[PDB]
């Protein structure tokens, strides 16, 4: 039994089981051990057939032994809490999973830390240096960090960027450290808990007149805003309870086009709510308009929604129909 | 004590080449302090200066040279008793392919 | 003696590439498995 | 028997189980055990079959000893209470019932 | 050896297999009861 | 190993006959990248003498080499090329439309060419497969029959498919009976071809008749 190094074992192994197999256990391998693996598959030496064997005879045993389980362990975390608390609990719950994990040097601490407060932190920096930080994190958080930056700074950068000739290791290992020591303020996980989508929710409870009034400050501050918090009030969801009267009377101003569009995207329920309360001929005609017309755009979807959004919002101003949080109980 | 002036065209030059750039941009030096990291380019020119000074000096005689700290300010500094008293000032210009910079070096004559 | 030792050659060299092939078949069925069993060895290589 | 930790252990078991069964497992958990189950799920190591094993035979064994009653715990107390006191009374004392458990931050208490 | 070390693997697979067919089972039976259970296993997790 | 520039740097100041002895050692490539960087004069007579080199002595080149490990006894050179083009490129197709056009107008204002190697880089082509059916018909309106066929010989099967299948019967046979038919081109006129269809995609999408975005159209 010759003094076969566990690393030189495993390149033994990656080299046996095949070039395919071989980059699918790499995969799932952290970059230092693929390195260390990678110095290790770089200076092998020729194994004798008896090393092989037992290596391979050990390899089997450890194998047989602990292999189990690692089904889905990584998106059996998405499904679970999607199906558990929807789409955005699911998110927040993933995010701070994946932010358990630490970084190892500030860098990475960058790319995971708000953009705002990364350009203030590096305005002043060498725009040599800021190339060079740039380029370690993240695409997303490089242009949004370059998006805050003035016009001058952000070109010089760009172009040190598409310019570089390569950080020397003593320079990029005192930047590192420097980084560290900056960012080793404990944590910053700025909680984004709260904010839009529930501004509209909290404007859509208290009386009309107060919400009515808030909604006009906000259009005055920022229309866009208050164009976003009203789209969230209303949601293409309460269109199932504000019944069967008002299907008919929008009925008799949606466009055909308009409202197949619209349908594709909408729910089975609310699709059977406005087919069901019309005719049975306009009913068919729509019905196999839908299941006939090729998919459309989400974008074109909630186009036409958002208009035939404006035109429930103009038709309950006149008063002509009810949009109620309470539902009307029948007895 | 004697100081070791290390102008912002220098530094700027010695940081663009450490960290990958190549030099050939044109050096913008608008006027800002140094950072951390600038700080540790400014503090190893400042240790080979210090260095090659003292091998040069120990020609004629032999003298431990040891760093202080870092100033940005001149009324930071205040090297002499008084702003009127006589100092020694010796300036090095120093080119890299297209790109100059100068440090100087300044000792009290009371040195 | 050499051809017995070179069939017991052979004879080892034929069971290697059996269980070789075997490894081959586990591999592609769990690479996560044999990549955390090297996970394991890479891990028990410092004690 | 490998030093296998109660929470890792669980998290095997959401594992087996499924995911519309670990989402309903999960509908009757706490939030803080939620992210303890969920950090130990997120640094989950890989179980042998064996520890696998083990750990489903122990949770079969102490499923089977406490598996009773549960039926209707929280809807079982309104639909009594409104079939006896009527429902401002029955709703009065589920009101009490739910404010006997207290916050753990004022902010709740604000609430 | 080795056949009787797969055989045997094989049977403990198959078994763990079923009994986890079981814990479906009981699982999507009274998913209450499998809750409260892992809240006994988080409770014992602290002595 | 180490970076020409600096080897340039090491070696102007040797003599010449040393350059060409240091010169006649290492790689092909680093020495020609070497004389690239000297003056004409100091290229020629080191060049002169690479071709009269008569021979070292064993003691000189001893000597030579002990100066050599000496100088480069610093630990580890090893310039990081992590970074660059192909990452600035894709950097600057994040950000908003006003800033990355600033951005290419700076870069060409810099350098024209930097900036055309960047914009190339920026679209590449891959994107043509999610730029959807629509810019697909309507870029045959433009694209000559020849550039396209050159170019799909370098543009992959899926690519291929998604332009084949959108436009007549006939026009989708004939295009394949082509590319299956005709011989093998050089791959620089393939890019020349994708460069001009590129530039044709780039005068639609300025016009506005054809929607080229990152976010995949999602169909319901």
């Amino acid at each position: 039994m010759s003094n076969l190094s566990g690393t030189d074992k495993s390149v033994i192994l990656l080299m046996t089981i095949g070039e395919d197999r071989a980059a699918e256990v790499f995969k799932h391998l952290s970059t230092r051990e693929v390195q260390a693996l990678s110095t290790a598959m770089a200076n092998v030496r020729q194994i004798s057939n008896k090393q092989l064997t037992d290596v391979l005879s050990e390899f089997e045993q450890e194998a047989e032994q602990f292999a189990a389980l690692n089904i889905n362990a990584n998106e059996y975390l998405r499904s679970v809490l999607v199906k558990a608390l929807g789409e955005e609990r699911a998110s927040s719950l993933l995010e701070d999973i994946l932010e358990t994990r630490d970084t190892t040097s500030g860098i990475e601490t960058l790319n995971f830390m708000e953009p705002q407060s990364a350009a203030d932190l590096i305005r002043d920096e060498h725009p040599q240096i800021i190339a060079t930080i740039l380029v370690h994190l993240k695409r997303s958080q490089a242009a949004d960090i370059l998006a805050l930056f003035d016009e001058r700074l952000r070109h010089d950068v760009m172009l040190r960027i598409a310019t570089f000739g390569g950080v020397q290791p003593a320079a990029l290992a005192e930047l590192t450290e420097v980084l560290n020591g900056l960012l080793d303020g404990q944590n910053l996980k700025r909680s984004k808990m709260g904010g839009v989508r529930t501004a509209a929710e909290i404007i859509n409870l208290m009386k009309t007149q107060q919400e009515e009034a808030v909604i006009t400050a906000v259009r005055e501050f920022d229309g866009e805003l208050a164009q976003k918090i009203i789209d969230e009030m209303f949601l293409f969801e309460n269109l199932v309870d504000v019944d069967d009267r008002s299907i008919q009377r929008l009925l008799q101003e949606v466009d055909s086009e308009s409202l197949l569009i619209a349908l594709k995207g909408a729910e089975p329920p609310l699709r059977e709510k406005f087919l069901r309360n019309m005719s049975q001929r306009a009913a068919d005609i729509l019905r196999d308009d839908l299941a006939n017309r090729g998919p459309v755009r989400l974008s074109q979807v909630e186009n036409e929604q958002k208009a035939i959004l404006l035109i429930v919002r103009r038709l309950a101003e006149t008063g002509e129909m009810v949009i109620g949080s309470g539902e009307d109980t029948y007895v | 004590t004697g100081l070791v002036v290390f102008s912002p065209s220098l530094v700027f030059i010695a940081v663009d080449n450490l960290f990958g750039g190549d030099g050939r941009f044109p050096t913008k030096v608008e006027g800002r302090e140094f950072t951390h990291t600038e700080q540790r380019v400014i503090n190893r020119m400042l240790k080979l200066a210090l260095e090659g000074y003292s091998d040069a000096w120990k020609a004629i005689n032999p003298l431990e040279v040891e760093y202080v700290r870092s100033e940005m300010q001149v009324k930071f500094t205040n090297i002499t008793t008084s702003p009127n008293d006589i100092v020694v000032n010796t300036p090095f210009h120093v080119e890299i392919g297209n790109l100059t910079g100068e440090f100087n070096i300044c000792l009290p004559f009371s040195m | 003696k050499d051809e017995q030792l070179q069939q017991r050659r052979a004879n080892q060299r034929l069971g290697a590439e059996v269980m070789s092939q075997r490894i081959r078949e586990m591999s592609d069925n769990d690479p996560r498995v044999v990549a955390l069993v090297i996970r394991q060895w890479m891990s028990n290589d410092h004690e």
